[PDB]
RNA sequence: AUAUCA
């Protein structure tokens, strides 16, 4: 009976095996890692390698000689904590001593530098270690702490707190936590009605930025001219270095795309559909005065800029513009005017489907829409700004060194302090950006962790702050993610979230394991679609980047599923397939809150749809507490149980109960709740417990449920100002 | 299964490797709408030059004008397959696809000065 | 109103009037190209709109498991297996009219006691 | 020969364009060329216009698996092939016949 | 919530809490209260300054 | 309301009509631009009857045909004669109006004018929704009756 | 400057 259906209190069992793995700051220390481990790399790589020429007056010796040298940054290395005493020596550091001697826990950092020199006479150039670079402070219980690997007796030696949960850093001797910062996610095709007062009607954004280098923060706004009544409704969009808003006609001629109707083919997908086609009779018209790509980019370059007169300069511009500051995703390469059209078409598409009243508003406080910047992200976007600041340091110097010829010695090149002091004063006053010149700089980001109560230090490091539609109020996207009572009363009330007990935010994977996999599974690239060909084509997106179009997503979905749920796709990935509108959506993307669900198959040999988990797991779990083999990822490899983003909860229907949701009907105690019913046929997932839709505070709020709405608020709240022991330490 | 049947099967040359244009062969590919006719009294004569780059095709004067640009690459690759009079196939890769890429034309006496009266509007 | 491309431009063609015979013609206006009208209808509005309704009714319409499911005999078939949602026109006025998707037929039959459909 | 000058199409030569698995050319460029580089061979089989792929046993020891291929309209589209030879002398070799792609196995 | 089925008029899908605090609130009621009940903690926070100013 | 007719809603309901705002937009379900040449004959044989009559007991090959909603037509209470009135007394002698009986099945009125008259017609469309008012005061809308 | 208090 090892495959009996699952009861209400075995889920207790998966919720005790997902702490005992995950622990209650998950998010905390697994972005950091993920920073560590990757993201510092990646960091080090994308501006790198800085080069200075020196080529001669060619007059004759001692002229004309022709120099150019090279200095390269290769791999990232990271010691364990340690500390630089005033006698010189250095040894390790433990948490302990830091915070007593009001020091910093953090670690040293070197990189591999090459330094490479070439000469030409007055075309061919021939050729003629380890450095410290900083010290990045260590967030405590990561990989790279050396309270990781630690027994409960090794805590206790250490005069540490089994208890301590890790998460926050060590500052001069004063633990900080960073706070999750939410933003709106980017490359997110939103159209809105601009109101009553306004030329504009309706506008199509998208906040297009690049994953890493540089983050151009170029919006696009295609803009729909003429009010709901008003004659020549043109479309034009506001194109990023360009004064005037060019009409979209235009920019399809200048990216290639000629003849009207080679250019309706990108926008309308429908031969039949006259209705949206008549909206696009005024922008032919509109666009009637440029007839080829060139006569288009020199209409673009004379629209500044400033202006840059000079005709074959205007027209190299536009070709500029559109290459590296119009739609930055996608693609800042050179021969891909065919993608990019396709999603101005796709655009102007989104941009008349809702002026045409056929979809709705894109909802601005939608959480899947929402992204939150943890400790890792926020490191990464410091050290950018941090790094490019060394960089650019030491260029200044090799031209103070090339002048006296005076041995480019490196550690007169490289200023250590520029990175260690630039990463500590963030972490110490919290202005989370350079430096002791802060403003507009965003202060609060990085915080004294709370050590009030126990309770007071976990609710600390599940807090997120949104700075600046209707926000405060508590969303149904924010159900299993946010706590729905912990949050504060009074100026901040509802723009301070906390994280529900199961809530995870997604570390930001690799999408091109997913984009080749894809083409390999029946996926048509865009560079090669034609509309009327395949006119009922779904549509496939990865993180705002539409790649392509396939024929029988039905079975292609269920690949990609089925991929997740084995561990070769990886589980905080997020894919959604919107039958309806055609499309299927796919997110490899840092910053996601996702919850863990059972799955539900219609799939038993046995009677109905019946949830994969069985009574037998939950005594192979059982048997793995009782030896404190079997762990939270052992379900998830094993595809009992998924993890479920707030845009991917669109598109499932979840059973609250297990056994009370699941065999229909073949007296009734008067004193319990009223409770609705299992109608539905069609359940793919399941609740673990309704309970975890609570944080930290109102999870030791007893019987929440009959207590009104903000008297939990409340309590979750005062809990935080209530004594007992923090810490045995 | 049994071959009850016939296949006609014929060897394919893997790829030359040494060829006199093992190197070049591209694609250059019209749009229908176009309606180009390799089959033209008039299309007797083409200059194909690279514009200083695009490829610029080009009839006797009087005649339309076509440009060539490159189009994005991908993980699949297409070879162009050629027979022999012997049944062999001989494959080569395709060096670069080019969609053309021509003129209309009657852009002459013009443009800049339609530009010019539609801001003469505003 | 279904419009038509110039075939050697592919450009949009624009309405001409042959004032001697007296009918319409749709010229191109990048080449000398000319076609006389399939209709006489060149221009229509419609404000109260039905077109939106019944859209993305893909055959994989009873492959969402957050739409809804009824017992309804299906006019055609007479299958009590469909799928039901409200009319996708996204507006305000919008009756709460019920759009059946037989999981069988694929035949979209309506709750509408007032009038008789044929989307 | 005449410099600019495009070359011959006006012969009719036939080609077909097939579109082919990246890691199936990369075992193609295996093949030497003193070989002749004899990749493998194409089947025809009736009952059905069916063409296949199969490499040959000395690209790879196993059973061959033969690849499917899709056959494919030319589209409103008039593909030709046209090649630079080291001269640089431009010709118009062919226009394609027909289009197929080659699935992967 | 993604707990109905869609097109979901019903009391019990757009927030009607059906029972006593004595008896109790299932998730779904819990969670509809919670978010109305958010709503009076945003107007008393607000008002507080907004109320504040009038009187000045 | 005045001081007799005070407790008669019939009176009530008459100063809403007199007073609740009302244009050809409210009233039209779409309208239609047809080349009609021939002003004595119809390509659309719905309107046949309606020329039989509104002709027995010069002008624009363009017709600008729109259809009204009955329903939209009764509880904004109006006539095709008073709607059709309106758009006549609107473009007085620069626009040849015609319109089906309240009677009649579909709802219609059909408009020409008095080289280029495409655009022209779009811009007297636009006009005959937006400008003109059928019934009520200007700001005056959504007027309830209250006891 | 953050957190908080009624
Ligand atoms: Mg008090
Ligand atoms: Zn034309
Ligand atoms: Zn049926």
């Amino acid at each position: 009976d090892e495959s009996a259906p699952i009861t209400a209190e075995d889920s207790w069992a998966v919720i005790s095996a997902f702490f005992r793995e995950k622990g209650l700051v998950s998010q905390q220390l697994d972005s950091f890692n993920q920073f560590v481990d990757y993201t510092l790399q990646d960091i080090i790589c994308e501006d790198s390698t800085l080069i200075l020429e020196q080529l001669a007056q060619h007059t004759t010796e001692s002229d004309n000689i022709s120099r150019k040298y090279e200095i390269s940054f290769g791999k990232i290395y990271v010691t364990k904590p340690m500390v630089n005493e005033s006698d010189g020596v250095t040894h390790a550091l433990y948490p302990q001593e830091a915070r007593l001697r009001n020091l910093t826990y953090s670690s040293g950092l070197f990189v591999d530098v090459k330094k490479r020199t070439y000469e030409a006479i007055d075309e061919l150039k021939y050729e003629l270690g380890k450095v410290f670079i900083g010290r990045l402070p260590i967030m405590l219980r990561s990989k790279n702490c050396y309270l990781s690997e630690a027994t409960e007796s090794d805590l206790y030696k250490l005069k540490e707190c089994p208890f301590d949960m890790g998460g926050y850093f060590i500052i001069n001797g004063s633990e900080k936590v960073l706070i999750a910062q939410e933003r709106s996610a980017g490359n997110i095709v939103q159209v809105f009605k601009k109101a009553a007062p306004s030329p504009i009607s309706h506008v199509a954004e998208i906040r297009s930025a690049l994953e890493k280098g540089s983050r151009f923060i170029s919006t696009l706004q295609v803009k729909l001219y003429g009010r709901e009544g008003s004659s020549a409704r043109t479309i034009k969009a506001t194109l990023p270095y360009i004064k005037q808003d060019i009409p979209i006609v235009i920019i399809f001629r200048a990216l290639g795309i000629i003849p009207d109707g080679e250019i309706l083919e990108h926008i309308c997908y429908d031969v039949n559909d006259w209705q949206m086609l008549e909206m696009l009779k005024p922008c032919v018209e509109d666009g009637f005065v440029i007839q080829d790509r060139e006569t288009a980019l020199d209409f673009i370059g004379r629209r500044g800029t400033a202006l840059g007169i000079k005709k074959e300069k205007r027209i190299q511009y536009a070709k500029d513009i559109l290459q590296k500051e119009f739609l930055p995703h996608i693609t800042q390469l050179e021969g891909f005017e065919s993608r990019k059209a396709f999603f101005l078409g796709y655009m102007i598409n989104r941009l008349l489907l809702c002026a045409l009243d056929r979809k709705d508003q894109d909802d601005r406080d939608h959480f899947g829409k929402k992204r939150l910047d943890l400790a890792g992200p926020l490191l990464a976007q410091l050290f950018k700004t941090l790094f490019k600041k060394l960089t650019k340091d030491i260029f200044r110097y090799m031209q103070r060194t090339v002048e006296e010829a005076h041995d480019f010695n490196m550690k007169l090149a490289i200023n250590a302090k520029t990175i260690t002091s630039g990463l500590k004063y963030a972490l110490a006053t919290g202005n989370w950006g350079e430096q002791k010149k802060a403003m507009s700089s965003r202060a609060g980001v990085s915080q004294v962790l709370n050590r009030y109560t126990y309770s007071s230090t976990l609710s600390h490091l599940r807090r997120t702050n949104t700075p600046i539609a209707k926000p405060r109020q508590l969303h149904n996207t924010h159900w299993g993610l946010v706590c729905p009572a912990e949050t504060p009363e009074g100026q901040a009330c509802g723009l301070v979230k906390n994280l529900s007990l199961m809530s995870c935010i997604s570390v930001g994977t690799d999408p091109m394991p997913i984009i080749t996999f894809l083409s390999e599974w029946g996926m048509e690239p865009l560079e090669d679609y034609v509309p009327h060909q395949s006119p009922d084509a779904t549509r496939v997106f990865v993180n705002g980047v539409w790649h392509g179009v396939h024929r029988n997503p039905a079975r292609l979905m269920e690949t990609l599923r089925t991929l997740r749920r084995k561990g070769d796709i990886n589980p905080e990935v997020s894919m959604i397939r919107d039958i309806r509108e055609k499309e299927l959506k796919i997110f490899t993307d840092a910053g996601r809150v996702y919850r863990p669900l059972f799955i539900v198959e219609d799939d038993e040999s046995l009677g109905h749809k019946e949830l994969k988990v069985r009574k037998g797991h939950i005594a192979k779990l059982m048997a793995t507490e009782y030896q404190d083999e079997y762990t939270w990822s052992s379900l998830l490899n094993e595809g009992l149980v998924e993890y479920i983003d707030a845009e991917e909860e669109e598109s499932i229907l979840i059973a609250m109960q297990p056994e009370d949701l699941e065999p229909a009907e073949a007296d009734v105690d008067p004193a319990k709740r009223i409770r609705v019913s299992h109608h539905a046929t069609t359940f793919t997932h399941c609740e673990i417990h309704p309970s975890m839709i609570l944080g930290v505070a109102a999870s030791i709020i007893p019987f929440p449920d009959h207590n009104q709405s903000p008297r939990n608020t409340y309590q979750s709240a005062m809990g935080k100002q209530a004594m007992g022991v923090f810490l045995t330490n | 299964d049994e071959d009850p049947n016939e296949y006609n099967e014929f060897p394919l040359r893997a790829i030359p490797k040494e060829d006199l244009e093992n190197m070049r062969t591209h694609l250059l590919k019209f749009q229908s709408k176009k309606k180009i006719n390799p089959v033209t009294d008039f299309h007797l004569p083409v200059r194909l030059h690279r514009k200083d780059y695009p490829w610029v095709m080009e009839d006797f004067d009087g005649y339309n004008t076509w440009v060539g640009s490159y189009e994005a690459g991908n993980s699949d690759s297409y070879v162009l397959l050629s027979v022999e009079d012997d049944g062999s196939f001989t494959m080569i890769p395709a060096d670069k696809v080019y969609k053309f890429t021509a003129r209309n034309k009657y852009a002459t006496l013009t443009i800049d000065e339609a530009e010019k009266r539609m801001d003469k509007k505003s | 109103t279904t419009f038509r491309f110039c075939r050697d431009c592919n450009n949009m063609l624009y309405p001409r009037e042959d004032k001697e015979n007296n009918r319409l013609l749709f010229e191109c206006r990048t080449c000398s190209y000319v076609e006389e009208a399939g209709s006489p209808l060149v221009y229509r509005h419609e404000l109260i709109t039905n077109i939106g309704e019944t859209a993305g009714v893909v055959q994989d319409i009873g492959s969402d498991p957050t739409l809804p499911r009824s017992d309804r005999e299906c006019p055609k078939c007479h299958s009590r297996e469909n799928v039901f949602f409200q009319s996708q026109q996204r507006r305000k006025d919008t009756s709460m009219v019920l759009f059946f998707v037989c999981l069988s037929c694929s035949h979209i039959f309506t709750s509408d006691q007032k009038n008789k459909r044929t989307q | 020969e005449e410099s600019l000058d495009l070359d011959l199409e006006r012969s009719n030569r036939q080609v077909w364009l097939v579109r082919l698995p990246m890691f199936l050319a990369e075992k193609w460029r295996d093949r030497n060329n003193l070989h002749g580089q004899e990749l493998g061979k194409i089947r025809i089989n009736k009952d059905g216009s069916k063409i296949t792929l199969l490499l040959n046993e000395n690209d790879n020891d196993s059973i061959p698996h033969e690849y499917d291929l899709e056959l494919t309209k030319k589209v409103v589209e008039n593909e030709y092939v046209f090649t630079e030879q080291n001269l640089k002398k431009t010709a118009i070799v062919g226009t394609v016949c027909h289009e197929c792609q080659v699935m992967p196995s | 919530l993604p707990h109905f089925s869609k097109d979901d008029y019903s009391p019990e899908s757009k927030g009607f809490v059906e029972n006593s605090y004595l008896r109790g609130l299932t998730p779904q009621e819990f969670f509809f209260h919670a978010m109305g009940g958010r709503e009076g903690l945003i107007d008393t926070a607000v008002k507080t300054a907004e109320t504040g100013y009038i009187q000045r | 309301l005045e001081p007799g007719h005070a407790a008669d809603q019939e009176q009530a309901k008459l100063i809403r009509s007199a007073i609740e705002h009302t244009t050809l937009k409210s009233v039209t379900i779409a309208s239609e631009i047809y080349y009609d040449p021939d002003p004595r004959s119809t390509v659309i044989p719905e309107d046949e009857e309606i020329i039989q009559l509104h002709f027995s007991l010069q002008q624009s090959p363009w017709l600008l045909r729109l259809e009204l909603d009955r329903a939209a037509m009764n509880d904004k209470d109006l006539t095709m004669g008073q709607v059709g009135e309106r758009i006549k007394q609107t473009f007085k002698n620069d626009l040849f109006v015609i319109w089906s009986e309240d009677n009649d099945e579909k709802l219609i009125i059909r408009c020409r004018v008095v080289a280029e008259e495409d655009h022209m017609l779009k811009k007297i469309e636009n006009t005959m929704l937006e400008n003109i008012t059928l019934r009520g005061v200007e700001n005056i809308e959504r007027v309830v009756m209250m006891k």
